[PDB]
RNA sequence: GAAAGUUAUAAAUGAAGCGGUCUGGAAAGGCCCGCCAAAGACGGUAACAGCCCGGUAGUUGAAAUGGCUUUCCCUCCAGAGUGGAUCCUGAGUACGACGGAACACGUGAAAUUCCGUCGGAAUCCGGGAGGACCAUCUCCCAAGGCUAAAUACUCCCUAGUGACCGAUAGUGAACCAGUACCGUGAGGGAAAGGUGAAAAGCACCCCGGAAGGGGAGUGAAACAGUUCCUGAAACCGUGUGCCUACAAGUAGUUAGAGCCCGUUAAUGGGUGAUAGCGUGCCUUUUGUAGAAUGAACCGGCGAGUUACGAUUUGUUGCAAGGUUAAGCGGAAAAAGCGGAGCCGUAGCGAAAGCGAGUCUGAAUAGGGCGCAUAAGUAACAGGUCGUAGACCCGAAACCAGGUGAUC
RNA sequence: AGGUUCGUGGUAGGAGAGCGUUCUAAGGGCGGUGAAGUCAGACCGGAAGGACUGGUGGAGCGCUUAGAAGUGAGAAUGCCG
């Protein structure tokens, strides 16, 4: 394009609004703030959760639970994704990482059982759900745990 | 595709260019956005004004609060005073921003193909000079009928082209890796050496 | 970049001060009172632009009444007779006939008398 | 500076699978002789933060309760 | 302590139009011809200069002193194994009680470090830590010391840059500025730029004591004459076309005769005897012409902004994927490299955990939250919010360091 | 782009389309045969506003498309003259 006829995409840029420039624009004297309150003052307003003295909602309901230091989370792989592999292939967590369908392993690879598979495959992973194992041996493959 | 020609003006044969680079349908909106992005990151943004807390003086209340007949005043450097401080004004600040990589690659492809779509691109087999001489370069430019702002892309040898063309006004020489959207858009014609074409194609 | 306010304020104020030409005292010299004078003049013109039609209709009716009283008719009777006969001449043209061509006015009054009695 | 998460309400609410907030009932501490068994059974479950309160406390739990 | 090199502090050389013609006070400008260019940066010259001047690119240059780098000189120097009998390995310390402090950690289940007061070890078959503590295991040797680089800042110096200001702006200070002035003192703290290209800064004559004028002269211009480019408004005057001394006036608007003119030429301009209608502007209020508030008039200055996060709408690129951060590279560039990380693709439960389900529950019951019923991510722009003075002006007061008994 | 029908008082407030000012980039321009500024006119547009002619002035300034803001004053017992 020529620099003397630049035209940005329509709808992608808009004009800023300026308040306090005369009464003809609708944002003149009071500048969209009303008349003589706390919210009409410079730097005015109350805290995010303030209710004017009434007890805040979070302070009239109880706390619950604790946090486990040894919490374990697993990367989830479903069966339908696993269909993208030529059968007779030994599927390995390192292979799952190299193909790019698993970005980071959190505490191990655990496969689930939604969707369908139809390929004879051998799969090894840290954990298996019951139905996922049943579906894998249903198609003829074998499951082994790492 | 295009017609390769020698630097003396005589035809040198034929040259073909990759269609994934020079043959795509240009995306104008992406080019405009990238041009704005590249132009907005060239500015220093060195500017500054003094608030009422940096103007020398102040502190003492000019006169009493009540009973004197004058208006209530609190400092000699208040914004409404004559020598007072600025309210908001400018401040040192950066303006640079950068947009996703694939967008920038699409932009360079589109603007580089748009030149070919308008017959504003010249490919020549070689371009060399024994010694730096602006007269020879001017004669060259006259021979290949450019007569306008031009950008010359030389790849590896070039002998001494930058020196022998540094004084001409609307002429710029870049080493085939510094190619940019804004630089290409700034100049009218684009003269590119054959050896630079392979480099440009293989990079993108 | 700094944008100092020159040449724009005076250009705008001088237009109002020129619009207030011919007023008494400072109303044609000083911006603050000239602005109020100009706004009030615009408002007065807007209102009088409606009252003008009312005033002229009153004048036409008075002249028609005066001319018709010389023919042993009221304004009310004359207008009723003209409406009953089927004549659609407005007050302006009847007043014109009354002021100048009174013969034609008397002919129209004869038509109204004919229709009214009938 | 990035805005801070309200720690007091980060111990009481939970973010569900649709983005809503889940809370606990609040009359269940020390006067169980004064309320019936139906009321106690229904107070031991969990409720949801209503629309009016959600409109007021979005910003203050904006990052994962 | 030498030798060599380099660098900093003066400098030298350096291409090309007196080109013709028009306007003009003056050519660097217009028109028509040429030339140089590793030099078309900047400034000056009677208006806008690559070819008039100082210069610029490039190439050279140092008697003297300082800095850096190599080489020589000079100076100083033990490091491997094989054995364990015996000896050594930081004492009023390490810890403990009491009272405080620092650790993101407010005495708490309180580990770790430091201070004041008392008590007070082992020492290789030994000692400490792994967030009270004991056993097992693992890692490590306190109570002695030194150590460059990657990091923070700029009163200064050399070379530069700016979608920074342009005399109420920008430093308080573009000018003999921390000066004049104010105060006992600490301390506070201004106003004030421009003749002309060149003084060619008005010889001489007339009025006057002078100041100041009228001619004459210089000048492109004196209506540029020693606050001197331009010269607005308030404010003060001189002359004249229309009206005005029986008239109750927010001063105008509508109708309108008479008199005087003649335009960006069109159902034009100035003034207006007489008639109808008509209680300024702003703020704050249920309600203001208000006898409620503000403004003597004119001019200049004077109030929603930026940085980082959240959320929502629009646009663009890719799409079950999207995207890099710091950093390397470079011209205060553009690519290229960098996948550490972040969001999304799975939820439920306080948790172990299970998983298109899960939790409650004795339950294959019912119910809650989810799936069926699946589009996100990166950047930009608008709206709003949070942390920062956060929209601008205004207290009485509080604390800390100092100056004052010349009243 | 052309029609039919229904509408077009308005404070706080919501939404939309625009005028003008300073600077930057590209294209194209005018100016000692007189630029910006200033003064006067009975011209043009729906508004903010924009031209043309003449006097003073004596050297710089518009236009088109985008971008960035120290962005427009009649009031604050507002500050300076
Ligand atoms: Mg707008
Ligand atoms: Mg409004
Ligand atoms: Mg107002
Ligand atoms: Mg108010
Ligand atoms: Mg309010
Ligand atoms: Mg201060
Ligand atoms: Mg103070
Ligand atoms: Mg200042
Ligand atoms: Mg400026
Ligand atoms: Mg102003
Ligand atoms: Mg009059
Ligand atoms: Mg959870
Ligand atoms: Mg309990
Ligand atoms: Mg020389
Ligand atoms: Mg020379
Ligand atoms: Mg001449
Ligand atoms: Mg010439
Ligand atoms: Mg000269
Ligand atoms: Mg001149
Ligand atoms: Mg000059
Ligand atoms: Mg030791
Ligand atoms: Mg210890
Ligand atoms: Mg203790
Ligand atoms: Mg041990
Ligand atoms: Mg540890
Ligand atoms: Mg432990
Ligand atoms: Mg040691
Ligand atoms: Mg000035
Ligand atoms: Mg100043
Ligand atoms: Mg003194
Ligand atoms: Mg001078
Ligand atoms: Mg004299
Ligand atoms: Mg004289
Ligand atoms: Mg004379
Ligand atoms: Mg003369
Ligand atoms: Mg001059
Ligand atoms: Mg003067
Ligand atoms: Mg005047
Ligand atoms: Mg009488
Ligand atoms: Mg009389
Ligand atoms: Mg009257
Ligand atoms: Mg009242
Ligand atoms: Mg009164
Ligand atoms: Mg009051
Ligand atoms: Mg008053
Ligand atoms: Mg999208
Ligand atoms: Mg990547
Ligand atoms: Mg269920
Ligand atoms: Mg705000
Ligand atoms: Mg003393
Ligand atoms: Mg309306
Ligand atoms: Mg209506
Ligand atoms: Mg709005
Ligand atoms: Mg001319
Ligand atoms: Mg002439
Ligand atoms: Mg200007
Ligand atoms: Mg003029
Ligand atoms: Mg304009
Ligand atoms: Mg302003
Ligand atoms: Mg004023
Ligand atoms: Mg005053």
């Amino acid at each position: 394009m020529k620099l003397h006829e630049l035209k940005p995409s329509e709808g992608s840029r808009k004009e800023r609004n300026r308040v306090g420039r005369g009464t003809g624009s609708g944002n003149g004297k009071t500048s969209g703030r009303g008349h003589k309150g706390q919210k009409a003052r410079s730097g005015g307003g109350v805290r995010l959760g303030f209710e004017g003295g009434q007890l805040p909602l979070f302070r009239r309901i109880p706390k619950r639970g604790f946090t486990n230091i040894n919490r374990k989370e697993f990367a989830i792989v479903n069966l339908d994704v696993l269909n993208r592999f030529e059968d007779g292939t030994e599927v390995t967590p390192e292979l799952l990482i190299e193909t790019g369908i698993i970005r980071n392993e959190k505490s191990g690879i655990k496969i689930l059982s939604d969707g369908n598979i139809e390929k004879k495959l051998t799969v090894k992973a840290n954990k298996f759900s019951a139905a996922a194992k049943e579906a894998i041996e249903a198609a003829g493959g074998k499951t082994e745990v790492i | 595709k295009l017609s390769l020609l020698k630097q003396d003006g005589t035809n040198a044969g034929e040259i073909t260019l990759n269609d994934t680079v020079f043959g795509i349908e240009p995306n104008e909106k992406v080019v405009v956005d990238v041009i704005l992005s590249q132009r907005a990151s060239l500015r220093q943004g060195t500017h500054k004004v003094k608030n009422r807390s940096e103007v020398r003086g102040g502190g003492r209340k000019p006169w009493r609060q009540k009973g004197t007949g004058r208006a209530r005043q609190g400092s000699i450097r208040s914004p409404q005073w004559r020598g007072g401080g600025v309210v908001f004004g400018p401040t040192p600040r950066s303006y640079a921003y950068k947009l996703p990589k694939k967008v920038r690659r699409l932009a360079i492809k589109s603007i580089l193909s748009s030149k070919v779509n308008e017959e504003k691109l010249v490919v020549l087999e070689g371009l060399t000079f024994d010694a730096p001489k602006t007269k020879e370069f001017a004669a060259f430019l006259k021979n290949i009928s450019v007569d306008t702002k031009a950008l010359i892309v030389v790849a590896g040898e070039s002998e001494n082209v930058e020196l022998s063309a540094r004084n001409l006004q609307g002429i710029t020489v870049i080493p085939a890796e510094s190619i940019s959207v804004l630089e290409v858009a700034k100049h009218d014609k684009l003269i590119i050496t054959k050896a630079a074409v392979e480099k440009v194609e293989e990079v993108l | 970049p700094r944008v100092k306010g020159g040449t724009v304020t005076r250009k705008r104020r001088k237009k109002i001060v020129k619009l207030a030409k011919g007023y008494y005292g400072s109303k044609h010299l000083l911006f603050k009172v000239a602005n109020q004078a100009v706004m009030k003049s615009y408002q007065y013109a807007y209102r009088d632009r409606r009252q003008k039609k009312r005033d002229f209709r009153r004048l036409w009716i008075a002249r028609i009444n005066a001319a018709a009283r010389m023919q042993d008719l009221s304004y009310s009777k004359l207008m009723h007779g003209l409406k009953l006969a089927g004549i659609d001449i407005n007050r302006k043209m009847l007043a014109d006939l009354a002021v100048n061509d009174i013969a034609s006015f008397n002919t129209l009054a004869d038509s109204a008398k004919k229709a009214l009695a009938k | 500076p990035k805005m801070k998460t309200h720690r007091g309400s980060a111990k009481r609410f939970k973010r569900t699978g649709s983005g809503k907030l889940k809370r606990r009932h609040g009359f269940t501490s020390h006067m169980f002789a004064n309320k019936s068994q139906k009321q106690k059974r229904k107070l031991r479950k969990s409720a949801m933060v209503s629309a009016g309160d959600f409109k007021r406390i979005r910003q203050m739990v904006a990052k994962m309760k």
